[PDB]
């Protein structure tokens, strides 16, 4: 006798599977660093405002 | 020419305390307003998967 046949199945290429599901962490760190200047430089200037003459 | 000496007397009287938060009170408003607009972008990015570069002009 023959067992049940799952039929034709599509094996996802490792590259395609990674592109569809891989986690981005090093790009996430790099992105974050890239945004850091335009967001923080005004933030540091604002703290300079706090700390020179609002006390 | 006198106005110089009256303003010298006035800012000497200020120098008695000389806190002068006038400008930076504003400067802090402007800078922290920039920060408050900036803070949503980083939270949005990871959760909404919105590339910073594509929306950088919009941001």
């Amino acid at each position: 006798g023959f067992t049940s046949a799952p039929g034709q199945g599509g094996i996802l290429a490792q590259r395609e599977f990674d592109r569809r599901f891989s986690p981005h962490f090093l790009d996430w760190a790099a992105f974050g660093v890239m945004t850091l200047p335009s967001i923080g430089i005004p933030l540091l200037l604002w703290y300079s405002s706090k700390r020179k003459y609002d006390t | 020419k006198g106005g110089s000496k009256q303003q010298s007397e006035e800012d000497l009287l200020l120098q008695d305390f000389s806190r002068n938060l006038s400008a930076k009170s504003s400067a802090l408003f402007f800078g922290n307003a920039f920060i408050v607009s900036a803070i949503p972008i980083w939270l949005y990015w990871r959760i909404w998967h919105m590339d910073l570069i594509q929306s950088a002009v919009l941001y």
